[PDB]
């Protein structure tokens, strides 16, 4: 899971 | 205290349900499990609080009454009133340190705590004010609520951004993996202002919006928000901190555009989720000409595969998502067709109703 | 296995729901989270088990099919069939160690375990048999099941007595504080016999009833067949109390009152009863029942009701939950209570029907 | 709580 910010 | 009032059961029930809202199970302090009751000038006021927010209800007293105040256990008082027959007249009065409730030949004596000990939110001044339809506020909240963080250490994410700009009221919620934003015109020009309402306050505000004729009157101070709907007044402290800027989160130049039916997409994702990893919930999306293939695998070596016809032209690409994030968005959209805007397998996607730009959703992928 | 079948979604849903019933959430062995699927002679059979009981469903196959058997994860298979659109045609076949489910352009591959590894409840012989309407069995269970013990040390109470006598089938359930008994005539001369069905089995049998019900009782098992469903359970080995000994012997006090008025008065008084002990005080005299409840906060509820009463004035204590359970189960107009004294059991029943009887032991206050 | 048996 990647992060938006 | 001299406090006395007689009121019909049906005038008490919704007020009691509403003001018990801020109350959590196992209050830290006993008085927090109580409601404040006040009789003044033909009005009965009922207040519930958790020290962060409070809910007030005002009930008109047409029958004989005497002024005064006390606090009684909320759940017990509500259960007594609810348990009485339809149409019951509820006669209440104080006797020393007890509050007496009588209807017919049913009598109850509740323990009290002084009204002077009930906590109140500190005085504050409104600096922004506006009215809007309850349905408009309900739509703004339902459209984004699911994307709030729950108990993140980034406390400003465990709440909802309420922003006024021009003629519109906007809500923004994010947990750092997915974001939701919704704007609605409220037909009144506003100053530019943004505040963060705690998660629990968002749920309370949502719960005071019924199928009603009343407008919602909103007041915003530097550290508080107040919402007035009919005979209910909700006040909450605001959350400190810098909320992320949604404008900077929106994918900048999405070169890929997919359109598909919202329910067809939802049911396919819902079936594929059955065979997704229970912890990671990953599904893979494979976009090719006018087709979307969704696959899910789990540690038991099982596999779900859904093939759908969609509108898509452009490079074939494979991208992975947490299926719960996708289903949350599709459930919130509840529209005919959905538009997904993509860039590549490592970048966010923007999802919206194909027919309206009022709401937008950004979901970050899982590495493929 | 060469097992293959194609069935409409709506013919699979209730069978799947029923056979997943015995299945507990955390199986000790992976196979116990599975269903056994078998195709033989135009029939699909589906079996679910927890080693103590099993549920079998039979589905007619009108579309092409091939014989064979396998085991598949119950909850995943059910969720897939449920999640498919109304009217979907569900095509199933085996591909090595995987079971392939196909409908439209939806494709699922489930992991399997061999059918030969599926547990079977041991072979047994029926020694008592009878048929009765499924609604009659459902009523017999519904009338008494709330009085079963849950996890009492007296294992034989964590279940229900099923007893045949003359032309009646009777259920008895007790937790040692309160008892429920219900009898129904079933039109056949029956041998006198009694068995204890485990509580999990009682709940499962009740959930299968909505065709006559054929019951077979063995020395250690019970079987109920209705329509295309067959439920089998092991029995509880031990001696059940005699309800005839529990019924009040010579009650000198008789109370009658409206069921709903009694139940709402007890429900409001319960609010101010001790959260742990749930004790309420009944004071009965001069055709008036006074119900009082107090708690550790020194709070008090008092209800006064008009009742029809014969006998000396008396005060008696009860666990209000036991009384409310009885009043909730009696879905009637008036209730009759038969009492003796403050330390003896009270018998409660519908004032108009003697088919069910409830015995509640008092508490000291 | 008294016992039935």
């Amino acid at each position: 899971q990647a992060d938006l910010f | 205290s001299h406090m006395k009032f007689t009121v019909e059961r049906e005038h008490l029930l919704k007020p009691l349900q509403q003001v018990s809202g801020p109350l959590g199970g196992r209050p830290t302090l006993p008085i927090l499990g109580n409601l404040l009751l006040q009789v003044a000038d033909g009005t009965l006021s009922l207040t519930g609080t958790d020290l962060e927010m409070e809910m007030v209800a005002r009930v008109a007293l047409v029958q004989p009454h005497e002024p005064g105040a006390t606090t009684v256990p909320a759940r017990k008082f509500f259960d007594i009133c609810r348990g009485l027959p339809e149409g019951a007249e509820i006669a209440v009065q104080l006797e020393g340190e007890r509050m007496l409730v009588r209807s017919g030949r049913s009598r109850f004596s509740l323990s009290t705590l002084p009204a002077a000990d009930f906590p109140n939110l500190d005085d504050w001044q409104s600096e922004v004010e506006f009215t809007l339809p309850q349905a408009t506020m309900k739509r703004l909240i339902e459209a984004t609520q699911f994307s709030m963080a729950h108990q993140d250490v980034r406390y400003y994410l465990n709440g909802m951004l309420f922003e006024t700009e021009g003629e519109e009221l906007r809500t923004v919620a994010t947990d750092g993996h997915r974001l939701a934003v919704c704007s609605m015109p409220i037909g009144q020009s506003l100053p530019s202002h943004s505040v963060i309402v705690p998660r629990k306050g968002v749920i309370e505000l949502m719960r005071m919006l019924d199928g009603g004729d009343n407008p919602l009157r909103v007041q915003i101070g530097s550290n508080n928000i107040r919402a007035h709907v009919g005979d209910f007044i909700f006040t909450s402290k605001l959350v400190d901190g810098r909320f992320p800027d949604y404008r900077r989160v929106l994918p900048k130049n999405p070169d890929k555009h997919l359109e598909a039916g919202c329910d067809l997409l939802k049911q396919a994702f819902a079936r594929a989720a059955i065979l997704s990893n229970e912890k990671f919930r990953g599904v893979r999306l494979y976009v090719s000409e006018n087709q979307l293939k969704i696959t899910a695998n789990n540690p038991e070596q099982e596999e779900a595969e859904e093939i759908l016809d969609v509108t898509y032209s452009g490079a074939e690409m494979e991208i992975g998502f947490n299926v719960s994030y996708v289903l949350d968005v599709l459930n919130a959209l509840k529209c005919e067709n959905v538009r997904m805007m993509l860039t590549d397998s490592v970048s966010s996607v923007q999802i919206e109703d194909a027919a309206s730009q009022s709401a937008a959703y950004v979901v970050m992928p899982m590495r493929l």
